[PDB]
């Protein structure tokens, strides 16, 4: 019981896919540059916005539902960050050298001096999305690698029913890449490939975090709760 | 409580 | 390179032989604990350990060829998920248990004496309560060790040698073609292989997780307990 | 110049 179990490669795939958030705009102030202020402003913005809607796309990732409601609320708290920069990073592929934060915000490492912390976690964004950019990252790959974060990034801190999604999620992974006419030495070499990336991003997540609620001292209410889950 | 629940029921 | 002309089994020996002893602490049981002797007892382990741990680096095929800086990086930014891997294989045996060493072993309770140490616990032996679970096998535990090693910095020609990091990922790619080698001789079928492969990888995500938490709980108190100096200067390279 | 530096370089 579950129905994601039942799935298809190709259902899995078409679900994701359609479960995918809008891409949100910043705000249409032209006024340049910003201050430390202004930029982490428009950032906390657009961050709290997307999570209203990572919300509901996680409700569509298939298993996600059949959790209990903290283990849902629990996930979530984990993996927030790590999915809001992972979809940063998947916008900013065509981008080399920038961060595509909305198609009305596209952002420099130069651009983030004004910010402790900023050109470091900038960078490190950056070097993933050009490794994406050089793995040929495709779109149904990248919704795969999305899920695997929401359900495994809190795992290990409660699981079956999660690992036998997990293991479902491989599966269609897979599936994808013998689609495309990968060898099966070609299949598993980058199925290693890309789920190593997610250590990384999980650094950049904690590292990005441990700033997040230091300088806490305007974030959002939902945006403290979530940050206040880490502390 | 918090806001996510809220948001997870509706 | 020689990494890349190695088979799976000659990969496989190579790490197993580079295997670092397991060493004991100064554990007194007669001594009564106390939040600084604890932490001094897993810092003095952890710091001799690293020097076993600097040894095997040498032996993992494929370290050697970087430049020097390259493996300084790569060890600076891996040490402590290096040694969180290496308790957690070791404890696998031990349910509910923690063997740091074979005089210290250590359940949750004896944690909640420091502060954010029962939640590094919590943590530590939920991955190897998995690896039990899983029924990790030692060839596949040095394999993943090594994978944390040369992988954890690789992401931080040219003007940061670019040639370097495509010798990493080749033999990045051996290692997974070994891992891959040991689990159809394990008699897995294809898509139990690359099922426990994911299984496998996914964990290095919450190791990297622990890293970082420990890391953030440790440079927190350099509050008087005692660091060795190589050890203070693996957790400054988390700095800056 | 490094500890880690040196004890890789020996
Ligand atoms: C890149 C990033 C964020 C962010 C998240 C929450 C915030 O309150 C502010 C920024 C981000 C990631 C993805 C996304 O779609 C939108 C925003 C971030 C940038 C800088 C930093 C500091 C280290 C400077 C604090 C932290 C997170
Ligand atoms: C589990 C762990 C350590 C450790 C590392 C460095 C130290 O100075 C002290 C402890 C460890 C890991 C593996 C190993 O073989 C030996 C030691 C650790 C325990 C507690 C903490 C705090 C959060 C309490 C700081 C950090 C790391």
């Amino acid at each position: 019981n579950s129905l994601a179990l039942s799935l298809t490669a190709d259902q899995m795939v078409s679900a994701l896919l359609d479960a995918e958030p809008p891409i949100l705009y910043s705000e249409y102030d032209p006024t340049r540059p910003f201050s430390e202020a202004s930029m982490m402003g428009l950032l906390t913005n657009l961050a709290d916005r997307e999570l209203v809607h990572m919300i509901n796309w996680a409700k569509r990732v298939p298993g996600f539902v059949d959790l209990t409601l903290h283990d849902q609320v629990h996930l979530l708290e984990c993996a927030w960050l790590e999915i809001l920069m992972i979809g940063l990073v998947w916008r900013s592929m065509e981008h080399p050298g920038k961060l595509l934060f909305a198609p009305n915000l596209l952002l420099d490492r130069n651009q983030g001096k004004c910010v402790e912390g900023m050109v470091e976690i900038f960078d490190m964004l950056l070097a993933t999305s050009s490794r994406f950019r050089m793995m040929n990252l495709q779109g149904e790959e990248f919704v795969c690698l999305k899920s695997i974060i929401l359900l495994n990034s809190g795992v290990y801190t409660f699981k079956d029913h999660i690992h036998r999604v997990l293991d479902k999620i491989t599966d269609t992974l897979i599936h994808l890449m013998a689609k495309a006419g990968l060898t099966l030495q070609q299949q598993h070499q980058r199925l290693a490939q890309l789920l190593l990336i997610l250590s990384h991003i999980r650094h950049m997540s904690n590292k990005g975090m441990e700033h997040l609620y230091s300088m806490k001292c305007p974030l959002s209410d939902l945006l403290l709760e979530m940050l206040d889950a880490h502390r | 409580h918090k806001i996510l629940h809220r948001l997870l029921q509706d």
